[PDB]
């Protein structure tokens, strides 16, 4: 019954379903985690907002056309205005976060096309002068 | 002098400190060859007291 194509993800008060997935990637084979005392740096007791901020935020959609060349976002920038995550981000000097990224694009059995979806550490880009 | 540390006046997490004061021991602070003077000498056929 269970399938590589069918998945549910629940975080906080939010749930995603998909019926045509292709497994899931865990970047570098490592699930996110909290910061251990033996690797810690700032010494103040941290804020861990948990369900208020660790939940799915849906960005404005973009349109894929035959002429589209692609899209980029940065993180945590893309979520800076998102609910309590954004508030916790901006009220503090320091923050760390992992992510579940879920990219959604359905069509039909008669459409064709392929999107590469990449998560890039330190995605530094060229300037235009 | 004042003695209080952060745990006395704020809520703190546990942080293990592995860092050491190795480079501020007196031996480390003074462990350098420092120039203390510049002397001059010459070699030539001297025909006066000054030379
Ligand atoms: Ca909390
Ligand atoms: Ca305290």
């Amino acid at each position: 019954g269970y399938s590589d194509r069918v998945r549910q993800i629940t975080l906080g008060n939010s749930t995603i379903t998909t019926q045509e997935a292709a497994n899931a990637v865990v970047a570098y084979g490592e699930w996110p985690s909290y910061l251990d005392d033996k690797e810690a740096n700032p010494i103040d007791a941290p804020t861990e907002p948990d369900v208020s901020s660790n939940r799915f935020y849906t960005l404005d959609s973009v349109q894929w056309k035959s002429t589209s060349r692609g899209w980029w976002w940065k993180l945590p920038d893309a979520l800076k205005d998102m609910g309590m995550f954004g508030q916790n981000m901006y009220y503090h000097y320091l923050g760390r976060s992992g992510y579940t990224v879920h990219v959604q694009c359905n069509a039909s059995k008669f459409h064709q096309g392929a999107l590469g979806v990449f998560a890039i550490p330190e995605y530094v880009m060229a300037c235009n002068t | 002098s004042g003695q209080a540390v952060p745990s006395d006046v704020i809520e703190t997490r546990h942080v293990v400190n592995y860092k050491t004061r190795s480079e501020s021991t007196l031996e480390s602070f003074f462990g350098r060859s420092a120039c203390v003077t510049i002397l001059e000498v010459e070699n030539f056929n001297a025909t006066t007291d000054a030379d």
